[PDB]
C-alpha cells in the first residue's frame, strides 16, 4: 500500500479521465493519461496527453506536443475546419510498437461549403505520435465530405456525423488498430478496423481527409431493436469460433434491446456469430467487456460488469449494488447459452462492475485473475476497487482485495483503470487508476 | 372494625378526612365513648348521625363542553368532550374516557414531471392533460392539497444539442427552418402550492425543445424535484406523490459517458435563484437506487404514465423499482387515475396525545382501544388509524395532597391536531361544616376555645373534648 504513487497535472484538468501503458522502441516504459481539459498555450480547455515515464515522485509531467491549433485547410471548394475547442483529446489512448493513438471524440470537425454545411459534430479524430520519427499524423474514418441533406435523404443510412470515433481503441496482435464509436450510425455504434502502418503511410500534411483502401467499417442493421442500443460502447478482441487466424470482435452495449444491453461476438468480417443478453434489465449490462480465459482451456470466456443491477437479501428490498456476469465458452463448435455465473458487490450503490480491467494472473499458477471498478463504493462512498481471484471452475463471488479511494468524497477514484501490462518488469501486472475528480492518477503495484 | 380512620386521626374534620378518603364525619352530637366520626361510612351509617349533615365528600366529573364528534358545517369536532370541569379529593383517583375520531382529510402534495423533447411534441398535449386532469381527480378527492410541477429536456451538453450554426444554441431547430426554445436539463416551474388556475396556466405556458439522442434525462429531473425542499416547498406531515411522464426512451446512469459527464448526481439541491440545473454540465444522470433511496426517505410515491408502445420498458422498471406504479399515457388516463386512487388509498395515519399545563405531582396512567378492540395498557397510540376510526383512551389520574392553588386549568392535544381538550381541576381541602366557624361557643369551657363541627380545640394543647384538660393538669397514673 505504501507504494502508491500519485501523478499529478495541470490545476483543474480532469487529470485521469482515461490511462494507458506505453512502450516505445526505445524500450521504455511510460503511462499514457489524456486530460480532456487540458489547459493549453491559448488559455483554452481543450485536451492534453501526458506521457508521464516511471517515476518514484511522480507529479506533473512534460505534456506531449500534439496540434491543438485549429486547420481551416481549403480544397474542392470546401474549407475543412477542425473546431479543437473543448475537444477531450484524451478520452481513448493506446500504443503499439512506436505509435501512440490518442483519440479525441468530442473533437468537432466541420466542413463547409456554400450556405450546407457538415455542422461541427463529435466525428472523433485519433492523433498518431512516433516521437522517435517525430511523426504526428492523423486518423478520422468518421470524417468525411458528405452533408448532412445526404444523410438525411437516405433515412440516415450509415450515418457517420455523431460518431465520436476512438469511444473504445484496441489492437490487435496482427497490428490492425479497431475503433468503437457508440455513437455512429446515429448512436446505433459502428466499428473500424485499420493497420497502422498503411494510415501512416497514407498520412500527408495538410490534407484532413483521404479514404483509405485497407479501411473496414462495420456492417448498418436496419433492426429497429438496435435503435439507440449503442453497439459499441465496449470492444475486446479475442478468438471464440477456433480460428486462431482471424480475429474475433466482441461489441458489448448496455442500451441494447431497450436499455436490456447484450454482448455480441463476431468474426473478422463484422458477420454476428453469437449473441448474448444480460437477466436483470436496466442494469447497465454492456458498460465494459473483457475477453479472458478464466478457466484456462484455450477457450475465451466474456465478462460483462452491470455497475446499475438490483440485489436483494432481506426483507424483499431492492438495492442497486452491481454485479458481474460470466460467460464460459463450451468446448467445441458449440453456442453459449445462459451465464455461466453472477458475482454480487457488497456495498451499497457502489456502481459495482462500471468498468472490468484484466489482470492476466496474478499469483502468476495458471488461473487468470481479473479486477472490477467500484467508483463510488467503500463505507464512505468515493471509491473501490475489487480484485476476483479467478478459478478454473470460475470466478469466486467473494473478492480476494478491495482496495478504498484515499481520494477526498467526489474523486470517482476507480471510474477508469487499466491493467495487464508490467512497469517495473518485476512479472506481475501494475494498476492504475485514473482518479478524474482529484486530477490524479494512483499507480499501485499488486505484490502476491 | 377499626380500620385506618378511626386510629391515627381524631383531632379535626381535615385531619380526619386526610387519613383516607374513605372516611366519614358525624357533625351531629354523639357518644364519644366510641371514637365516632372518623370511620368507615357504613360504621357511621349503623350508628346513625346522619341529620342531612354528613361530610362525605366524594370525586365527581363533570362535563361542560362535549360536542358531538364529527360523522359525514363549521364545527369539524374532532376531540370530544371538548371541556371538562373536575373536582378531586387530596390522595384520590379518578378514571375519564376521552374519544377521538380522524375528521380532517389527509393533505396530499403532488409533483409533476413532464418531458418537452422533439418527439413529445407529438403527445405532448396529451401529457399536459394528463397533469390538469389529475388535479381535478385530487380536487373532489381531498380538500387540503398543494401541486406543482417541473419541465426537462436533456443536459445542455454535446452532442445532446446542436452547436452548429452558432444560432443552434439559442434555436437549435435550425435544419427544419422552425423556432423551438433552448433545450434545457431540467427547469423547475411551479411549486407546490393550491393556486389550481396558476398550475394549469404555466403547464399551458410551456413550449417544446428539441435534442438529438432519444432518451431524455427524467433521472436528473426525478431528483431534483426529491432532492430540493425550499425550493418545492415539501410538507412534512402530508403524503407525497410524483407522477413521470414520458414518450420515448429515458437517460440512466453512466450515459453522460457519450456526453463527456461522469460524476453523479449526489443528493444535494443544486438550483436557487435561478430555477435551473446550473450543475447539469457537470453531473451525472443518477440511478435508480438513488431515486429510490430518495423516495423511500421522503415518502414518496412514484408513478410513471407512459404511452402504450414502450410501456413494458416502464413496467419493468416498476417492478425493479419497488413503491412505484405504471400507468397507460393516452387520450384517456384511466389507468393512471385509478392507480393514483390506489395509492392515495393506503395512506395512514398515526393518533398520539401529549399533555400539558400538569404539574409534576400528579400521576397519570392510560390504556388504548382502537378499532381492534384490544385493551393494550402503556401504549398511547396504536398503528394504522384511518379516517372515520374512534379511538378512546381511559387516563386515569391521581392526586396526592391538596395543592395551595386549589384551581388547576391543564391541555390534552393531540398530535397534528389544532383541538385540544381542556380540563379544569378544583381541590376542597376544608370540610363544609367549618363554615359555621363559631370561634367562641360557651361549649368549650365557657367561652375559652374554638367550636369546629362537634369538637372543641382549645389553647396551646387543650385537649380534652370539653375543652377542661388544661395543659398541665390531666396527668392521670
Ligand atoms: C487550483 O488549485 C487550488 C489549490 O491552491 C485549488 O483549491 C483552491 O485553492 C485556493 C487557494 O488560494 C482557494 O482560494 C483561497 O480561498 C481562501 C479561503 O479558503 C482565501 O482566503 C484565505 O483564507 C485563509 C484561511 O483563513 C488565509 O490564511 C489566507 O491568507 C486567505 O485569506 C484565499 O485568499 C484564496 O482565495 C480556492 O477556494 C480553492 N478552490 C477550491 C474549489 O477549493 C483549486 O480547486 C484548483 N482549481 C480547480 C479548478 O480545481
Ligand atoms: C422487460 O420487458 C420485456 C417486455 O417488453 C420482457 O420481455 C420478456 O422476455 C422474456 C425473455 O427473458 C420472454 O420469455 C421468453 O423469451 C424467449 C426468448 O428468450 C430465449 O431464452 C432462451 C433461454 O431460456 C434462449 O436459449 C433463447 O435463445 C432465447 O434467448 C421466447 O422465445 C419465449 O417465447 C418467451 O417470450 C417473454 O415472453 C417476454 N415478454 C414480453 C411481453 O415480450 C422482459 O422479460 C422484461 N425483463 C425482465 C427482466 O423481466
Ligand atoms: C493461417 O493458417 C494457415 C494454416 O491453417 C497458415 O498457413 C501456413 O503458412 C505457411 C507459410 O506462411 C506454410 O509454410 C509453407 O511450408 C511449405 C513447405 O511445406 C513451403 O514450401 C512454403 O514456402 C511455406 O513456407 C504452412 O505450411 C501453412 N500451414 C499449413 C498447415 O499448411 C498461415 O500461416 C496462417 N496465417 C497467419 C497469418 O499466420
Ligand atoms: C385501562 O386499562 C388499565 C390496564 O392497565 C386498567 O387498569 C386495571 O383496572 C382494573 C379495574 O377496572 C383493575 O382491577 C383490579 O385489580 C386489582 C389487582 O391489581 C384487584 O385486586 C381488584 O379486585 C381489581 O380486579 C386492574 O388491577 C387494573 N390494572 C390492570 C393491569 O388491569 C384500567 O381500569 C382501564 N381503564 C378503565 C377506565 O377501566
Ligand atoms: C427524426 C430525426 C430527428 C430526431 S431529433 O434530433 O429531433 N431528436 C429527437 C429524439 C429522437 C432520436 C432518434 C430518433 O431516431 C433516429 C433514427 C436513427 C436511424 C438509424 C438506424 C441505424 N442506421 C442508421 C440510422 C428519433 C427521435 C428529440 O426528441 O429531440
Ligand atoms: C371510571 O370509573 C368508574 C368507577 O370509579 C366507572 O364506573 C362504572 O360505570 C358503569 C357505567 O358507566 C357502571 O356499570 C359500573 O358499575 C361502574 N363501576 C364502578 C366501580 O363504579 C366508570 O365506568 C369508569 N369510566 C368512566 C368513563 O367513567
Ligand atoms: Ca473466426
Ligand atoms: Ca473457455
Ligand atoms: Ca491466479
Ligand atoms: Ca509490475
Ligand atoms: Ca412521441
Ligand atoms: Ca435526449
Ligand atoms: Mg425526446
Amino acid at each position: 500500500p505504501v507504494q502508491l504513487t500519485f501523478y499529478a497535472g495541470p490545476n483543474g484538468s480532469q487529470f485521469g479521465f482515461s490511462l494507458d501503458f506505453h512502450k516505445d522502441s526505445h524500450g521504455r516504459v511510460a503511462i499514457v493519461v489524456g486530460a480532456p481539459r487540458t489547459l493549453g498555450p491559448s488559455q483554452e480547455e481543450t485536451g492534453g496527453v501526458f506521457l508521464c515515464p516511471w517515476r518514484a515522485e511522480g507529479g506533473q509531467c512534460p505534456s506531449l506536443l500534439f496540434d491543438l491549433r485549429d486547420e481551416t485547410r481549403n480544397v474542392g471548394s470546401q474549407t475543412l475546419q477542425t473546431f479543437k475547442a473543448r475537444q477531450g483529446l484524451g478520452a481513448s489512448v493506446v500504443s503499439w510498437s512506436d505509435v501512440i493513438v490518442a483519440c479525441a471524440p468530442w473533437q468537432h470537425w466541420n466542413v463547409l461549403e456554400k450556405t450546407e454545411e457538415a455542422e461541427k459534430t463529435p466525428v472523433g479524430s485519433c492523433f498518431l505520435a512516433q516521437p522517435e520519427s517525430g511523426r504526428r499524423a492523423e486518423y478520422s474514418p468518421c470524417r468525411g465530405n458528405t452533408l448532412s441533406r445526404i444523410y438525411v435523404e437516405n433515412d440516415f443510412s450509415w450515418d457517420k456525423r455523431y460518431c465520436e470515433a476512438g469511444f473504445s481503441s484496441v489492437v490487435t496482435q496482427a497490428g490492425e488498430l479497431v475503433l468503437g464509436a457508440p455513437g455512429g450510425y446515429y448512436f446505433l455504434g459502428l466499428l473500424a478496423q485499420a493497420p497502422v502502418a498503411d494510415i501512416f503511410s497514407s498520412y500527408r500534411p495538410g490534407i484532413l481527409l483521404w479514404h483509405v483502401s485497407s479501411q473496414s467499417l462495420s456492417f448498418d442493421s436496419s433492426n429497429p431493436e438496435y435503435f439507440d442500443g449503442y453497439w459499441g460502447y465496449s470492444v475486446a478482441v479475442g478468438e471464440f469460433d477456433g480460428d486462431l487466424n482471424t480475429t474475433e470482435y466482441v461489441v458489448g452495449a448496455p442500451t441494447w434491446s431497450w436499455t436490456l444491453g447484450a454482448v455480441e461476438i463476431l468474426d473478422s468480417y463484422y458477420q454476428r456469430l453469437h449473441r448474448l443478453r444480460g437477466e436483470q434489465m436496466a442494469s447497465y449490462f454492456g458498460h465494459s467487456v473483457a475477453v479472458t480465459d478464466v478457466n484456462g482451456d484455450g477457450r475465451h470466456d466474456l465478462l460483462v460488469g452491470a455497475p446499475l443491477y438490483m440485489e436483494s437479501r432481506a426483507d424483499r428490498k431492492l438495492a442497486e449494488v452491481g454485479r458481474v456476469y460470466l460467460f464460459l465458452q463450451p468446448r467445441g463448435p458449440h453456442a453459449l447459452g445462459a451465464p455461466s455465473l453472477l458475482l454480487t458487490g457488497t456495498q451499497l450503490y457502489g456502481r459495482f462492475g462500471s468498468a472490468i480491467a484484466p489482470l492476466g494472473d496474478l499469483d502468476r499458477d495458471g488461473y487468470n485473475d481479473i479486477a472490477v471498478a467500484a467508483p463510488y463504493g467503500g463505507p464512505s462512498g468515493r471509491g473501490q476497487v475489487l480484485v476476483f481471484l479467478g478459478q478454473s471452475e470460475g470466478l469466486r463471488s467473494r473478492p480476494s482485495q478491495v482496495l478504498d479511494s484515499p481520494f477526498p468524497t467526489g474523486s470517482a477514484f476507480g471510474f477508469s483503470l487499466r491493467g495487464a501490462v508490467d512497469i517495473d518488469d518485476n512479472g506481475y501486472p501494475d494498476l492504475i487508476v485514473g482518479a478524474y475528480g482529484a486530477n490524479q492518477v494512483a499507480v499501485y503495484r499488486a505484490q502476491p | 372494625g377499626p380500620n385506618i380512620c378511626t386510629t391515627r386521626g381524631v383531632s379535626s374534620c381535615q385531619q380526619c378526612l386526610a387519613v383516607s378518603p374513605m372516611c366519614a364525619w358525624c357533625s351531629d352530637e354523639a357518644l364519644p365513648l366510641g371514637s365516632p366520626r372518623c370511620d368507615l361510612k357504613e360504621n357511621l351509617l349503623k350508628d346513625n348521625c346522619a341529620p342531612e349533615s354528613i361530610e362525605f365528600p366524594v370525586s365527581e366529573a363533570r362535563v361542560l363542553e362535549d360536542r358531538p364528534l364529527s360523522d359525514k358545517s363549521s364545527q369539524v369536532t374532532q376531540v370530544s368532550p371538548q371541556r371538562i370541569a373536575l373536582r378531586l379529593r387530596p390522595d384520590d383517583s379518578k378514571n375519564f374516557s376521552i374519544q377521538v375520531r380522524q375528521v380532517e382529510d389527509y393533505p396530499v402534495d403532488i409533483y409533476y414531471l413532464m418531458d418537452l423533447s422533439y418527439s413529445m411534441k407529438d403527445d405532448l398535449w396529451s401529457i399536459q392533460n394528463l397533469g390538469t386532469k389529475l388535479a381535478t381527480q385530487m380536487r373532489k378527492l381531498t380538500s387540503n392539497l398543494r401541486i406543482g410541477f417541473g419541465a426537462f429536456v436533456d443536459k445542455p451538453v454535446s452532442p445532446y444539442m446542436y452547436i452548429s450554426p452558432p444560432e443552434a444554441l439559442e434555436n437549435p431547430c435550425y435544419d427544419m427552418k422552425t423556432t423551438c426554445l433552448p433545450m434545457f436539463g431540467y427547469k423547475h416551474v411551479l411549486t407546490l402550492t393550491d393556486q389550481v388556475t396558476r398550475f394549469n396556466e404555466e403547464v399551458k405556458k410551456q413550449s417544446v425543445s428539441r435534442n438529438r439522442d432519444a432518451p431524455e434525462g427524467g433521472f436528473d429531473a426525478i431528483m431534483q424535484a426529491t432532492v430540493c425542499d425550499e425550493k418545492i416547498g415539501w410538507r412534512n406531515d402530508a403524503s407525497h406523490l410524483l407522477v413521470f411522464t414520458t414518450d420515448a426512451k429515458t437517460h440512466i446512469a453512466l450515459d453522460g459517458r457519450l456526453a463527456g459527464i461522469v460524476q453523479p448526481n449526489d443528493g444535494q439541491c443544486h438550483v436557487g435563484s435561478d430555477n435551473h440545473y446550473s450543475a447539469s454540465t457537470t453531473m451525472d444522470y443518477p440511478s435508480l437506487g438513488l431515486m429510490t433511496e430518495k423516495l423511500s426517505q421522503k415518502n414518496i410515491n412514484l408513478i410513471f404514465a407512459v404511452t402504450e408502445n414502450v410501456v413494458n420498458l416502464y413496467q419493468n422498471y416498476s417492478e425493479l423499482i419497488p413503491g412505484t406504479t405504471v400507468g397507460v399515457l393516452s387520450m384517456d388516463s384511466s389507468n393512471v387515475l385509478q392507480l393514483i386512487v390506489d395509492a392515495y388509498g393506503k395512506i395512514r395515519s398515526k393518533v398520539e396525545l401529549e399533555v400539558r399545563d400538569l404539574p409534576e405531582e400528579l400521576s397519570l396512567s392510560f390504556n388504548a382501544t382502537c378499532l381492534n378492540n384490544e385493551v393494550i395498557p402503556g401504549l398511547k397510540s396504536c398503528m394504522g388509524l384511518k379516517i372515520g376510526d374512534t379511538v378512546s383512551f381511559s387516563i386515569e389520574a391521581k392526586v396526592r395532597g391538596c395543592p395551595q392553588e386549589k384551581e388547576k386549568s391543564f391541555t390534552i392535544k393531540p398530535v397534528g391536531f389544532k383541538d385540544s381538550l381542556i380540563v379544569q381541576v378544583t381541590f376542597d381541602c376544608d370540610c363544609a361544616c367549618q363554615a359555621q366557624a363559631e370561634p367562641n361557643s360557651h361549649r368549650c369551657n365557657n367561652g375559652n376555645g374554638t367550636f369546629e363541627c362537634g369538637v372543641c380545640r382549645c389553647g396551646p394543647g387543650w385537649l380534652g373534648s370539653q375543652c377542661e384538660c388544661s395543659e398541665e393538669d390531666y396527668r392521670p397514673s
